[PDB]
């Protein structure tokens, strides 16, 4: 209990760097969370939005 | 059959060339909402039912 500072900045850095990794597999209205599965299905245009 | 009865094959184990179906001008309406029909050729299927 005596490095819990340190510990805690560690722990904030780690769980930012997880959203941010994780936020990947969101849609925000996508068929798919992954591009190339977006670009192996539909065209130039449709696929723009 | 009718549109109320309407008959449902199930297509598996096969090889599926949408470019011959795509290429023959004798359809009136082909429409895809999910896929484009110039990608077919180039994605495989887990189930397929007409």
């Amino acid at each position: 209990s005596a490095l819990g500072k340190l510990q805690d900045v560690v722990n904030q850095n780690a769980q930012a760097l997880n959203t941010l990794v994780k936020q990947l597999s969101s849609n925000f209205g996508a068929i798919s969370s992954v591009l190339n599965d977006i670009l192996s299905r539909l065209d130039k245009v449709e696929a723009e939005v | 059959a009718s549109v109320y009865a309407w008959n449902r094959k199930r297509i598996s184990n096969c090889v599926a060339d949408y470019s011959v179906l795509y290429n023959s001008a004798s359809f009136s309406t082909f429409k895809c909402y999910g896929v484009s029909p110039t990608k077919l050729n180039d994605l495989c299927f887990t189930n397929v039912y007409a």
